[PDB]
RNA sequence: CUUGAGUCUCGUAGAGGGGGGUAGAAUUCCAGGUGUAGCGGUGAAAUGCGUAGAGAUCUGGAGGAAUACCGGUGGCGAAGGCGGCCCCCUGGACGAAGACUGACGCUCAGGUGCGAAAGCGUGGGGAGCAAACAGGAUUAGAUACCCUGGUAGUCCACGCCGUAAACGAUGUCGACUUGGAGGUUGUGCCCUUGAGGCGUGGCUUCCGGAGCUAACGCGUUAAGUCGACCGCCUGGGGAGUACGGCCGCAAGGUUAAAACUCAAAUGAAUUGACGGGGGCCCGCACAAGCGGUGGAGCAUGUGGUUUAAUUCGAUGCAACGCGA
């Protein structure tokens, strides 16, 4: 907005394990309100995945995030008239959301059958690094390589 | 704008003396202005615009502005 | 195949593109760099940062040479005429003495018209 | 007769004019060295140039044009105009003290001369730039803007032309009328005690009083108060055109109408609105996001077509599940 600071709302973290993050992530995925569903399924694909994977719930969810965070996004300036497409530093809160938001949607892509399994399988390629959403980070960035040459002169 | 980095001399500081010596030289706006012909009736034109501008703001600042803002 | 230590890199930093020539001191080129070979085209080689790439690029090219001095000689407006040298220091030369050599004439050869734009 | 006008003496500053030398920087080209795939250009490209070695870089050479910094609302000139340095020829302005002539003055129709740039003739010269022209883009088109090239011309000699927003849009000469701040160039005194204090001339920039003006503004350099002489105007268009004359190699210049036609055309300022003006600011205006519509079936309203009738109204946002 124009002339607005506002103050960052107040989520709630998840009962099971307690966790911002993994509420953020529960309510990317919600769809129509019906977070009770959301959580339903984000819990069983968290469960299938530390099954599968390793560690914990929280720790496998996190591997996957660091695999698909965006360190560099663009914007396009248009101050010459025309736009030049900038880099720029992704700043944390967004690097979550944004790599939240890729994993949601490239699981609604899947071929899998049931929502929990695609998300699982998802997760599960995300840890490995040869995913979708992973897919879909590496173009980000190979865009903003791309574009270096307009990094510093906004 | 000849310099040489004396010892002890750090680049940076080096490059800062260098980009001075440029400045003060005037080497960019000589460029510049010399990229295409000015016509020489655009020159004086612009000389005069200058010149009255540059008078009108002093006389502005200095006498006009001995005022309350507030 | 030849070693010589002491080099002059010839920044020509026009406002289109810049180019970067390692030389002997004497004046014989070693090897040269522009931002148009080094990957960038119209808007993108006219910046500083095409100038630093080419700028490494050149430097890498002199490798062999084994140059450790350089004296840099930057000629034009640019908007490398900084990036360029700066690249160069960190590519790992000593950088001696800097010298401006842009060519302004004592008011000689009619310029080009002016662009209506 | 000496107060206007001029002469002589001594200095002063000046891109004033004419002629002839010369210097350095830079562009272009040529030859050679190094060296390798790009250069150039643009909003983005392409034409163009480059592996037949370009661009870059160093050396040498050729040649033409123009003189960075100094450089200034600085200076000089009647105006046009004049810009590196040196010499030769040469015109004017200004100050100082005197001396001299003794109204010798002001203006000027015809006339005469000078008169940017472009243009013309003849002979040179030709780097850069660049009408015309060519190709590439852009575009609906693009006989343009932009890009790459490029010939007259721009330069020199000597002739012509004779015009410009040749403008201060302000004819020349003279006198008189409150001020302030500068620039430039003389000169008198003050110890120049220092770059400095007080005068007195010339040219010059800005601001401003009275007065003037339609207003804008001008304001001791008047557009104020006056005197002499000249030039010019009499509604917009037709028209600075036609015809005639004169001048010109030509392009054209100069002098300069009439019919016909309209009731306006204009100047300055005011209030709005508008601007691909400028500054500041807001709004789900964009941005960041989430979900739709536009595809499907159906509901409903509208346009249309059909009908005997398809009642009438709403019909850019701000009519179209609206009156209903
Ligand atoms: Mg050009
Ligand atoms: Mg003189
Ligand atoms: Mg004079
Ligand atoms: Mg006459
Ligand atoms: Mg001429
Ligand atoms: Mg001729
Ligand atoms: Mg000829
Ligand atoms: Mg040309
Ligand atoms: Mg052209
Ligand atoms: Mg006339
Ligand atoms: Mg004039
Ligand atoms: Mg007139
Ligand atoms: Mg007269
Ligand atoms: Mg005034
Ligand atoms: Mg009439
Ligand atoms: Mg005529
Ligand atoms: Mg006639
Ligand atoms: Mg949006
Ligand atoms: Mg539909
Ligand atoms: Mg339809
Ligand atoms: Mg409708
Ligand atoms: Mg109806
Ligand atoms: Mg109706």
């Amino acid at each position: 907005p124009r002339r607005r600071v506002i103050g960052q709302r107040k989520i709630l973290p998840d009962p099971k394990f307690g966790s911002e993050l993994l509420a953020k992530f529960v309510n990317i995925l919600m769809v129509d309100g019906k977070k009770s569903t959301a959580e339903s399924i984000v819990y069983s694909a968290l469960e299938t995945l530390a099954q599968r994977s390793g560690k914990s719930e929280l720790e496998a969810f996190e591997v996957a995030l660091e695999n698909v965070r965006p360190t560099v996004e663009v914007k396009s300036r248009r101050v010459g008239g025309s736009t030049y497409q900038v880099p720029v530093e992704v700043r944390p809160v967004r690097r979550n959301a944004l790599a939240m938001r890729w994993i949601v949607e490239a699981a609604r892509k899947r071929g899998d059958k049931s929502m929990a399994l695609r998300l699982a399988n998802e997760l599960s390629d995300a840890a490995e690094n040869k995913g979708t959403a992973v897919k879909k980070r590496e173009d980000v960035h190979r865009m903003a390589e791309a574009n270096k040459a307009f990094a510093h002169y906004r | 704008p000849v310099i040489k980095v004396r010892e002890n001399e750090p680049f940076d500081v080096a490059l800062r003396r260098f980009k001075r010596s440029c400045e003060k030289a005037g080497v960019l706006a000589e460029v510049r202005r010399r990229e295409f012909y000015e016509k020489p009736t655009t020159e004086r034109k612009r000389a005069k615009a200058s010149a009255v501008k540059r008078h009108a703001k002093k006389l502005a600042r200095e006498n006009a502005r001995r005022t309350r803002l507030y | 195949r030849k070693q010589v230590s002491d080099g002059v890199a010839h920044i020509h930093a026009s406002f289109n593109n810049t180019i970067v020539t390692i030389t002997d001191r004497q004046g014989n080129a070693l090897g040269w760099a522009t931002a148009g070979g080094s990957g960038f085209r119209g808007s993108r080689k006219s910046t500083p940062f095409a100038a630093q790439v080419a700028a490494e690029r050149c430097a890498d090219a002199v490798k062999e040479y084994g140059i450790k001095n350089l004296e840099v000689m930057v000629k034009g407006p640019g908007p490398g005429r900084e990036s360029t040298i700066r690249a160069l220091n960190a590519a790992g030369f000593r950088i001696t003495n800097i010298t401006d050599v842009t060519p302004i004439p004592h008011n000689g050869c009619r310029p080009p018209k002016k662009r209506r734009v």
